[PDB]
């Protein structure tokens, strides 16, 4: 379910990329900004690979799913907020703490939560929900 | 000058870029121009509206000044040093562009002065003041379209420049380049074969001969 | 005609036209928003989406007959009124809409 | 966002005073200068209007809308036209004792060429 | 004389539409509006065919001559009439019967005035003169 | 000389250089629009238009003399001040613009 | 280590990315105009100029040590705050900023 | 020094020209116009030197120095002039005849003045300095 949505975000991003170049940034809606913004998170964490093996460059497949789970759980919430009313800028301020964590996912190791996935990632799914309820209201 | 081999993939995508750009910015232009026409008509009407209502109230005040004795209006201008009707400005995205809009708020700082009361002469100024406040407030709200209208006025000129600029300079430059390097590129593949084939014929002939 | 209805050629004119307009209209949505977007194009924006997600998306072992295919077609065009499906005869359109 | 709150005037006496009763302009207390300029037709010079316009557009960064009588904008025509900004908005209105001519209005002049 | 004028009208029509986009309608007036309208009637009568009728597939040299004669006569007299005081919509509504009858000349028989000669066109010239009186006044 | 002016070649250099400038100014008019254009471009725009319908338009059974062409050039070229006409020497230029 | 820093790899990565964006932005300035541009892109335009005229400009006889060259690289990099730099591991960043 | 600057002034001119063409000159400083303006004088005056005489075909080392020196000096002074107050148009309009005086120096022989340096170029420096004060004013 996750794999199809990751590509989808990236597809729309290419289309957006041409409008962004030409017209600018001053014309895109709230939904479109998010698409680019979650795209940033994937570009940062998956495409870059810090070191030979330092900075925990080794990700097991189960960790990777958890890294992805955190971004797409964020995308669906993020899509609901703008739609239910919440400015792109407002939504970015209010997300704050849970956003920094998902950004920081690559330095962390799964060998100190369970052994292949992180207790930290399980806790991350609860934190997302809580944040969202405050922020929307 | 232009690359010797394979600019074509790049130039293909350059060609595509150019062409999408022209279409979208002409749509953006199309929406701005369409909205602007409608706003132009609202404005021509509104100017007549504002002028007639403002003047009716103008004539009522002028008669009043003369009847009361003395040029009252100099006195009123000094004495007034705060404003009721102010505006707080807000941004509205109409046709992908951000415009400035104005929203009036009526502050109750002033509502009566020390020149709207004088006794008998004072009752006349008062009847005048009331026609002017009602007439003017409408005029302030109509004036709000003007600010946006001027920003629209500016943006249409820029946007038009761009549709024409992609059209004339970029697209035909892209045609001329793509063709010259395609023809060179093809020439390499065919001449290569021709030189090799021409030599083979000789090599084959020698062996048959000896 | 006999194992395909007569409406096939007519329907193809409408689906093709809308689909074309539909690609362009989505690019326009991105810039202009929906505060100054055209009405004809607004229905075409939604049309691009359905054309992909149900007429072009199908199962692995989902099989559909030609009669069926034709019906789905009309369902996507059903959202537009008659005045934005003007390239078709009122007799055919009044039956198939 | 908010950076401009006043509506200013360049107009004849009866027009200006009335606008003030309606409650739209004021005089700043710290400079001792009006955010309106009174004018009387044929009697007050073309030059003074030209200065006051500069005071309002470029030195006042708080004027939101500059209203201006059509007859009066016509005297300092270059000055009204050449200013193409919306900050302030320029709103030409038909002057007292004159009807609506669509070409004494700076924004409309600009509109005609290129839609 | 007539052929050269045919080319000119199509070329102009195209050109006045571009002006309506960039410049606006301020450069448009009714003289131009008649120019667009004559080109439309010329496209429908000449350019569009597909063999709806048998008379839509063989049209003699003399019949072709007669169609272009109606449309150029309409053009010059419509322009004169709006200059002595008339409007495009007013011209359009007024020309009406003749306008309809000459578009439909392709469906109509080419043996009406003999065998190659069409009678309707010969009767158009006179109608057009009486018509021009209705449009002006 | 005695059949051509020595100025004949010199006149050619103005005509060719202006034609080009004019052709460039028309390219900018198409893009930017007249309002945007500066004074130099406007003159040149004007030169280009006059050049097409008068110089390079002539009849097909109509002869011309070299003297006659240069006299036609001088009028058409006369649309610029002396600062801007500088592809010919001040002596010849002072006489004829 | 002992002749080159641990930051060295990180430092190169930062210069490429900004230098690249700056270049991309300068091209868009040219065609469409400064309506496409943003504040971030201004940092980038400014960053291209500082890089070209300081890092790449040096003698034919003006030799340097490796430690100096990394110290000058840093100087250019000071104009983006820490939060827009992400081509270095944040651990290393806090030391040398 | 003059050769370093000769390169820079033409290279900066090329980049600017792409933005003027495509976007416009109305989105760009008065200053960027100035670089183009001085650059143009160098384009006609240097480059065309095919000559119609020996005087317009020969250019000794001294004469080549002189024409370059007057143009760079104009640039430096013009940017100041506009910056402390002075529009573009006024500056362009004022220098006027002087732009021409250098233009014509090629047509005149180099055996004139002191040696191979014209009295017309010698005077031209004073005229330049006298001009900046008026332009500025």
């Amino acid at each position: 379910v996750l794999r199809d949505r990751m590509k989808e975000i990236l597809s729309n991003a290419e289309e957006l990329e041409q409008v962004v170049q030409l017209v600018g940034k001053s014309a895109l809606s709230d939904s479109d900004k998010i698409t680019l913004d979650v795209a940033t998170l994937i570009k940062e964490d998956f495409l870059q690979q810090n070191g030979y093996s330092t900075y925990d460059a080794f990700c097991p497949i189960w960790k990777t799913f958890d890294m992805m789970r955190a971004f797409i759980s964020y995308h669906d919430e993020a899509q609901k907020a703008v739609a239910n009313g919440a400015n792109w800028s407002k939504l970015a301020d209010s997300t704050g703490d849970v956003k920094h964590a998902v950004s920081s996912s690559k330095f962390f190791e799964p060998s100190r939560g369970e052994k292949e996935v992180h207790g930290e990632f399980e806790k991350l799914l609860s934190t997302m929900q809580e944040r969202f309820a405050e922020s929307t209201d | 000058v232009f690359p010797t081999r394979m600019t074509l993939g790049l130039m293909k995508t350059k060609l595509k870029g150019a062409n999408q750009g022209y279409s979208l910015l002409k749509r953006k232009s199309e929406a701005l121009t369409k909205r602007f026409r409608d706003i132009t008509k609202r404005i021509d009407d509104a100017k007549q509206k504002m002028g007639r209502v403002m003047q009716t109230a103008a004539f009522s005040l002028a008669e009043v000044s003369y009847a009361t004795g003395e040029n009252i209006g100099y006195q009123v201008q000094e004495s007034v040093s705060t404003a009721r009707f102010k505006v707080r400005a807000r941004q509205e995205n109409v046709s992908g562009v951000y415009l400035s809009q104005f929203e009036s708020y009526i502050d109750p700082e002033i509502n009566d002065f020390r020149l709207t009361g004088l006794g008998r002469g004072g009752q006349q100024v008062q009847r005048a003041k009331e026609i002017y406040s009602r007439a003017v407030e409408t005029l302030v709200e109509l004036a709000s379209l003007q600010t946006a209208f001027i920003i629209l006025d500016e943006v249409i000129k820029v946007t038009n420049r761009r549709v024409n600029a992609i059209e004339h300079v970029i697209i035909p430059r892209t045609e001329n380049t793509i063709a010259y390097i395609n023809s060179e590129l093809d020439e390499l593949d065919r001449e290569e074969f021709y030189r090799l084939k021409k030599v083979q014929e000789k090599k084959q002939n020698e062996t048959a001969k000896l | 005609e006999g194992m395909t209805r007569k409406d096939h050629g007519d329907v193809s004119n409408q689906l093709y036209a809308k689909y074309a307009i539909g690609k362009d209209a989505a690019a326009m949505k991105a810039v202009v928003g929906e505060e100054a977007l055209s009405i004809e194009d607004k229905l075409s924006l939604e049309f691009l989406e359905k054309f992909e997600k149900t007429f072009i998306t199908q199962g692995a072992y989902e099989d559909r007959t030609v009669f069926e295919s034709l019906d789905q077609a009309w369902s996507l065009l059903r959202i537009y009124p008659k005045e934005m499906l003007n390239r078709i005869s009122p007799k055919i359109l009044d039956e198939f809409y | 966002a908010e950076k401009r709150t006043l509506i200013a005037v360049i107009a004849d006496e009866d027009t200006t005073t009335g606008l003030l009763l309606a409650g739209i302009g004021q005089i700043t207390p710290e400079t001792q200068e009006k955010n309106f300029f009174v004018y009387q037709e044929g009697k007050t010079t073309k030059e003074e209007i030209t200065d006051k316009f500069n005071h309002f557009t470029e030195e006042r960064d708080d004027i939101a809308i500059l209203l201006i009588n059509q007859h009066i904008a016509e005297n300092i025509r270059a000055r009204v036209d050449s200013f193409t900004n919306a900050f302030p908005a320029i709103l030409e209105i038909p002057s007292k004792d004159h009807p609506y001519d669509p070409e004494k209005d700076s924004v409309l002049k600009r509109v005609r060429k290129l839609f």
